[PDB]
């Protein structure tokens, strides 16, 4: 996984 | 819904370094700009991109850790909340 998608999963609780 | 926040000085500096231009933010805005900051500065491990290294970055001084994992949802929020005031 990309940092971009991992952080989006974080933001998108 | 939204939660409005006022970053403390070092967080405010970080936010503005990636385009933020105000004193009061939503939490969604704070989390966006932090993600943008980490990505822009390529702080994450190139191979295991959940790992963020920040011991030689302002982010380490903000969070008070040399590194963390993007999967630590609670700890990240705790480290962000220490650097802002709600409402
Ligand atoms: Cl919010
Ligand atoms: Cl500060
Ligand atoms: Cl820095
Ligand atoms: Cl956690
Ligand atoms: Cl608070």
């Amino acid at each position: 996984q990309t940092f971009x998608n991992l952080w989006r999963l974080l933001l998108q609780n | 819904q939204e939660t409005l926040v006022r970053p403390k000085p070092l967080l405010l500096k970080l936010l503005k370094s990636v385009g933020a231009q105000k004193d009061t933010y939503t939490m969604k805005e704070v989390l966006f700009y932090l993600g943008q900051y980490i990505m822009t500065k390529r702080l994450y491990d190139e191979k295991q991109q959940h790992i963020v290294y920040c011991s030689n970055d302002l982010l380490g001084d903000l969070f008070g850790v040399p590194s963390f994992s993007v999967k630590e949802h609670r700890k990240i929020y705790t480290m962000i909340y220490r650097n802002l005031v709600v409402v």
